[PDB]
């Protein structure tokens, strides 16, 4: 019909994939074994005489995270080929995950992903997940994206990655891997989404009332974002949006693509009983910096074209009235050469709650993907952190010994500097 | 499948090894007869890391025991877990230790070296994979200091890729068991710096300090002293054996904490530690664990961090616990005490989480850090070495073995530069 | 523990015996003073029996054995008794004695 | 669908994983009432790491429902109930015994005996032959592979009796065939080999 | 129905043969009184290979015992299984052996030869088929070396087609029992080269070495030494006695291993061998067995193959075990040690898989190979035989019996070319 292929890289990618496919199973009503007690085709294939198999490939260079899926409850859902596990992880090193150990396994995975595309008559794009700080997410992700660019060409390659947090850090070498992967991603990706755990931690504690979250809670909120984005391709609606429609409307330039994400309403069960959750009420909440999934304030920058996706009870009237109200906000800035600024998509399928869920069953919801110059704030912090380490050459020996030539360190530094010039050159009005 | 090969040497290594194998055997649930009698399936998930299976459901560890005199081996045979070890893995000589570095390196080392190396090759090439080797020995002694460094060179020659992480015990500054400690420790430094990827330094004075102050024991025994060391060794490899929210193996640990090849000496510590009467009163949460780890009194090396500065630090946690709460402590403990970290490396504290804590303990943590406080440690041995070396005579027992007097100058030449190497990078 | 009771003024004292490497501050467990039972009434000789659970200040203690003169004075008040119940073994002391058994016992 | 069996299963998951809920369920109690919202309990259970099924959820919610409010669950009562399974806190009162470390820790036989006949006659060791299929060392394999190896040895038994052995020697958690105790029973009935 | 007739000569043959008939009596389950009391129906499939039936359910062996003095026979009679043998099969003289080959061959050999042959005829022509004969004798003595070679020629004259498989013990240089062994071995070799199809060589030095190295026996007696030999000859005929995935009997072995009629002297090897204090910890697998067989120390012939090159090699396996796992080891072991194999014959390693293993062992393996290292063995005796020839030594004892002095010259000349024959084929 019209299907989508998802690939997950690194432990972050596998765990995010675990939550996302959990959401797909209960949203279509598919049991863990693949049976039933519509759009199944878009995400599942009918193979086993009553049985559905998902169109997914999980990749990691170490077996622990994949073996959890192999031994977990959802093990019977996946074909064994779809779960690929390496022998020893990249040790948070970009050089080891790209040249030495990454090339040991690159051509194994590309066979499986090409094999799954043969069954996919209506393939319209790939969804790709990374952890920039991780060795496999960066080094192996770059090698996979470079090959997939020439293998298929004009097929949409969308990314949803975990950018490093502004101050929260778990790996020392995190700045090194992020910049090296930045050069690879910028040229080959059609459009790359960014989120960070630090902004999530604030959101799942303030609006959703959770004192001490884990990675499990963060992954479930990420699953909701992906479900709303793909809801247009999978359910009835009044304004559908395709993969080509987000990409053509959100990116005014080739290298400007990077959007930011937010979701509303995020709210607990007790709070939900007291409020009306009107279309204007949920729309107003998105634009506050507090709801942002990336810890950057839009007021530092400006707004280019935006996308809104509504689910459920929404009526096109209240969308236009709410968006018209948004245009009156002087606290929101738009560049002069984009007076239109919006595309809206409306779908009838409401969000689905989860066993052991974290959210309330809201009858209507909205998700936004928007491009802003405020992301240049994020790139500045990473750039400054890199120079301090590279000025005294703090970790070069690990990377050089595993195949990387030292000349790649300034080259990736130069590409980031050009990218920051691309953002500030565009931001100015004329 | 990341098998780890464990090597013990001498009186110090064998006692620590014997106690260490009690901890892991209990953790996985191995009966002293060698048969699994545990309580859960996860213990069998990756028991292959430290155990081999003999036909009959009996598991035997990948252990090698090395000594120059049989006296230490016979005590291990009569120990509680003596039946566990494979009989052919016991390699021993028929001559006294001598407490001499040159004698153990040249005279008795060569004959044992070839017999030992074949024994290692049996276990090294018996498993589907091998991540690295593990060494426990003393530097103040004769057998572990002399022969242990000789085997360390041969392991690197055959297996360059694998991780040669070592656990070492350093001669005590105030009162120690041996007169000729300065020579053996100084001579062993040069071999350790160039060959070993990771070095953990452990001092008996710190262990005694913990037993009084924290554990409130009246008469600390070597059994209690060796227990604390063994719990650190289990913590480092815990990520491989069990799942977790964020895995961190040995190669991850070395990449983060080692910015330059020669700066890889580490200080270690463990939390929580509580006296038997106080554990009723003590609340135990994530912030409580972080308090001990950075507290100077919990360090197992007698080197006060406050006199120096930190370069890198790594902490591991075990048990189900909030990911936010761990990440918040790392940020605060770094911002609160910015006077004790270098400006030119941000995010100096690495983190990791494991799912399953040790028996009895709901949560536990391990700390490995690198600091310039080691300059205190090698200052003490170098100062004592200078006084003894000006007295040319005690070298007499080293020269008869074949050791040239220039080796003492080269031995003093290199670690002096290592002390210098830590001096400049404080700036 | 060791429970000492004074016939002169009905005060009570509890002294925990000191044990090698116990790790717990040992000694006087309750200072000599008159003890009020849970019924707000003073403890008396009429309360103590050999083999009966005696509670004081949130804790419960089990009376095991009495001294020779304690046996005689209680005999003149018909309060004697012998229970076969010895002190249950401390597992922690058992294991340390076995480790000390390992160090000392038998190469013969 | 049962309160007690689910409580026993949770306690076993506690003993194996060494996990206490008082950390997680005490977070939401901002007033220290001992009662929190039912949906925060639902969030707390998932955070705790156990994958509780929906059926178990409402049975727990119904049983530990409060009388002072709508849809409040006595988390302190639930947390205490699981804790008591380990050891009562009133042990300062003498009587209670603790679990120590030990309390914490015909058609089939006819087929078994004929298999024992084969192994005695052949001098087989089955435990080394199933090893090809129990990856991750769980020593429990799919029913097809368990059967499939059996005539790889060569004992062509009738199809229905083989499924009977799979039924009795079933491993409830993985729904697989547990061959660890199967091999022990087989070699024991064969005797010395 | 491939019956094998057994012949035992001398003090060596009767001792080893008596132990051999214990082992087969164990495996088939024959009571010492001579009746079946076994446990499996397969034991009675092909017991006719080695046994006949006396009416009444009593089974007797196809064995013939030969000696010059009755002392050894009485030792066999009073043994545990002595009464099993047929009363009339004991053939003995009434004169001392003398340890003289000429006396054994000419004086007492002719008298005993005629009586022995008819006893052989009784067993040889009593069965439906007769594949070959089995000889056990020593080459250092006078009885087995002297009379054994005489009987070997007469067996070939009457029965050319049948396989005359022989097991021989070479006089161990520098160790062996008596003074005149180089004379006896030298004369016997010429008879062995032309007449016997297959010859296996066993040295007493290797049996002692294996016992100390592997079995860890402090006091190895002939009971243990003969037991290890009994396994190999039991394994060779096991293909005849029991079914298997790929059978290989004697005639298959001779065709594969022998490239030219004279190059057929073989070395033999057996695995597994484990000390009784370590058998529990050993992980016995198919690759584990391959390690022992080709290990140079497990050869019961004191000739190290690495000083030579291999020509043919054959391995036998007993157990329920994967054909692929076997077939892969040959290729791996042949490809790794290509420097030790001749390039004009590829696939130098033969195989076979038999089903039923021996008692106590889940699986076992047997090795028989041919290599140029035999030039080491014959060099020792030739040099030793040369020094007794120069001063004419004891030869006067041989002359009185009737041996011409030229017989010593032809005996050395034949072996001299045999040593040369192995030299040219190394190229
Ligand atoms: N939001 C979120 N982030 C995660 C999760 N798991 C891991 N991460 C991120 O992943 C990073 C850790 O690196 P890895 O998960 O090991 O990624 P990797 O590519 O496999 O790195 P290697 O293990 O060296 O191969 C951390 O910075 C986390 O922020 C998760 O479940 N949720
Ligand atoms: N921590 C600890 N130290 C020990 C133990 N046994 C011995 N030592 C110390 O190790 C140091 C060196 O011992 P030595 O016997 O010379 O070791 P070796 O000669 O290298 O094998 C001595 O100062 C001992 O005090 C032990 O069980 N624990
Ligand atoms: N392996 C082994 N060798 C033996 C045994 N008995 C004797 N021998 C050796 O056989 C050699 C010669 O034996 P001998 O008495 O001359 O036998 P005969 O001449 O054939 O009767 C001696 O050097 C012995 O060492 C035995 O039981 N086993
Ligand atoms: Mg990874």
């Amino acid at each position: 019909m019209r299907e989508v292929i998802s690939i997950h890289v690194g432990q972050a990618g596998v765990q995010i994939g675990n939550g996302c496919w959990e959401l797909y199973c209960l949203e279509h009503g598919i049991q863990p074994d693949g049976q039933l007690p519509d759009a199944f085709n878009t995400f599942f294939s009918e193979t086993g005489a009553g049985k559905h198999v998902p169109r997914a490939v999980f990749v990691d260079l170490e077996p622990t995270v994949v073996d959890e899926v192999r031994t977990g409850t959802y093990r019977q859902l996946f074909h064994p080929e779809q779960l690929i596990s390496g022998k020893e992880d990249a040790a948070n090193n970009y050089a080891r995950g790209h040249y030495t150990v990454g090339k040991e396994i690159i051509d194994l995975t590309l066979d499986r992903i090409r094999k799954l595309a043969d069954q996919c008559t209506g393939l319209q794009g790939f969804l790709i997940f990374h952890s920039f700080g991780g060795g496999t997410g960066a080094g192996f992700g770059s090698l996979l994206l470079e090959r997939l660019s020439v293998d298929y060409g004009k097929k949409s390659k969308l990314e949803f990655t975990v950018y490093p947090s502004p101050q929260v850090s778990t790996a020392i070498v995190e700045p090194y891997n992020s910049i090296l992967a930045t050069h690879s991603m910028i040229d080959h990706s059609d459009c790359a989404f960014m989120v960070d755990n630090e902004a999530l931690y604030d959101l799942c504690r303030r609006a959703l009332d959770i004192e001490r979250p884990t990675y499990t809670n963060l992954n479930r909120l990420i699953g909701q974002v992906v479900s709303s984005l793909t809801a247009s391709l999978r359910f009835d609606g009044a304004l559908n949006v395709d993969f080509t429609e987000f990409q053509t409307n959100l990116v005014p330039y080739a290298r400007i693509h990077f959007p930011i994400c937010s979701y509303a309403p995020v709210i607990s069960a007790e709070k939900a009983y007291h409020e009306q959750l009107s279309v204007a009420e949920i729309t107003n909440s998105l634009f506050e910096p507090a709801n942002m999934m990336v810890k950057c304030d839009p007021r530092h920058g400006k707004y280019m074209a935006c996308t809104l996706l509504y689910r459920g009870d929404v009526v096109p009237k209240d969308v236009s009235a709410a968006v018209a109200t948004i245009k009156t906000k002087r606290t929101i800035q738009f560049v002069d050469w984009c007076p239109t600024g919006f595309k809206m998509g409306i779908n009838y399928q409401p969000p689905t709650v989860v066993p052991g869920g974290d959210l309330a069953k809201v009858q209507r919801a909205v998700c936004m993907l928007a491009n802003t110059t405020a992301i240049a704030e994020a790139w500045s912090r990473l750039d400054h952190k890199f120079d301090l380490m590279y000025a005294k050459r703090a970790f070069v020996h690990w990377y050089v010994g595993e195949g990387m030539e030292e000349a790649e360190f300034p080259e990736a530094r130069e590409d980031l500097a050009l990218l920051e010039k691309d953002y500030d050159e565009v931001a100015a009005e004329s | 499948v990341r098998e780890i090969v464990h090597i013990q040497a001498g009186q110090c290594g064998n006692q620590i090894g014997a106690k260490f194998w009690e901890v892991i055997s209990d953790e996985h649930g191995i009966d002293p007869t060698g048969s699994y009698h545990g309580d859960s399936d996860l213990q069998l998930e990756r028991i292959n890391v430290y155990y081999n299976e003999a036909t009959g459901g009996k598991y035997v560890p990948r252990a090698i025991l090395v000594d120059l005199e049989p006296g230490t081996m016979d005590s291990v045979r009569a120990g509680q877990f003596g039946q566990l070890f494979r009989p052919d893995n016991f390699v021993f000589g028929q001559s006294g230790a001598g407490n001499n570095w040159a004698k153990g390196y040249y005279t008795e080392g060569q004959e044992l070296c070839e017999s030992i190396l074949d024994v290692i090759r049996k276990e090294a090439e018996s498993c589907d994979c091998l991540q690295g080797f593990q060494l426990v020995h003393s530097l103040g002694g004769g057998t572990g200091a002399g022969l242990g460094t000789l085997l360390l060179n041969k392991l690197r020659e055959e297996y360059p890729d694998r991780i040669l992480s070592t656990y070492s015990i350093v001669p005590s500054p105030k009162v120690s068991d041996t007169v000729v400690e300065p020579y053996n420790c100084t001579l062993s430094v040069h071999q350790l710096v160039e060959s070993a990827d990771e070095v953990f330094c452990i001092d008996n004075e710190a262990l005694y300090d913990i037993c009084f102050r924290t554990l409130k024991l009246t008469t600390p025994t070597y059994g209690d002293l060796n227990h604390l060391v063994s719990m650190v060794m289990s913590g480092t490899t815990c990520a491989l054996r069990f799942p977790g929210q964020l895995n961190s193996d040995l190669r991850k640990l070395a990449v983060n904490l080692v910015p330059f090849p020669r700066l890889h000496f580490f200080i270690v510590g463990f939390a929580p530690l509580t006296s038997r009467g106080s554990q009723q009163y003590r609340a135990l949460t994530v912030p409580e664990l972080t308090s001990q780890l950075f507290d100077n009194k919990n360090m197992m090396a007698a080197c006060d961090p406050r006199r120096g500065v930190y370069l890198t630090a790594s902490a591991h946690f075990r048990g189900r616990m909030s990911s936010k709460e761990v990440d918040e402590q790392m940020l605060n403990i770094q911002a609160r005490n910015t006077s004790y970290f270098v400006e030119w490396i941000p995010s100096n504290v690495k983190s990791a989480i494991c799912d399953i804590p040790p028996r009895g303990l709901k949560m536990a943590a391990t700390f490995i850090g690198n600091t310039t406080a080691f300059r205190e440690l090698f200052t003490r041995v170098d100062s004592q070495f200078q006084k003894m070396y000006a007295r040319r005579a005690f070298i007499h027992w080293y020269v008869n073995e074949g050791l040239e007097t220039v080796e003492f100058d080269e031995a003093r030449s290199n670690m002096t530069d290592l002390i210098q190497e830590y001096e400049m990078y404080e700036t | 523990v060791k429970i000492l009771f004074f016939l002169e003024d009905d005060t009570i004292e509890i002294v925990e015996p000191r044990v090698k490497n116990s790790g717990i501050p040992q000694g006087t467990f309750l200072r000599r003073h008159r003890a009020k039972k849970d019924d707000d009434s003073y403890v008396n000789v009429g309360d103590f029996h050999i083999g009966e659970e005696f509670s004081l200040y949130g804790r419960v203690y089990f009376i095991q054995e009495a001294d020779k003169f304690t046996h005689e004075f209680l005999d003149k008040l018909n309060r004697d008794g012998r229970t076969d119940e010895t002190i249950p073994d401390d597992p922690y002391i058992q294991k340390r004695t076995l480790v000390e058994y390992n160090e000392t016992h038998r190469n013969r | 669908d049962n309160i007690d069996d689910l409580l026993i299963e949770m306690h076993k998951w506690c003993l194996i994983n060494s996990v206490l809920f008082a950390e997680f369920l005490g977070q939401f109690d901002t007033h220290n009432n001992g009662e929190i919202t039912a949906e925060h309990f639902r969030t707390g259970i998932t955070i705790s790491g156990y994958k509780l099924t929906d059926k178990e959820f409402q049975v727990l919610k119904d049983y530990y429902a409060s009388e002072t409010k709508k849809d409040y669950v006595k988390w302190r009562q639930f947390d205490k109930d699981v804790k008591e399974m380990t050891v009562p806190l009133d042990l300062e009162k003498t009587p209670q015994f603790n679990p120590l470390t030990q309390a914490e820790l015909p058609k089939v036989q006819e087929i078994v005996k004929e298999i024992s006949k084969f192994v005695r006659k052949r001098r087989l060791s089955l435990i080394e032959q199933f090893k090809d299929f129990d990856k991750l060392n769980h020593k429990k394999v799919n029913a097809s592979h368990f059967t499939r190896i059996l005539q790889l040895i060569g004992c062509y038994l009738s199809k229905d009796r083989i499924d009977e052995l799979c039924s009795f020697y079933n491993d409830p958690y993985t729904k697989f065939v547990d061959y660890g105790k199967f091999c022990a029973d087989v070699d024991e009935m064969t005797g010395q080999l």
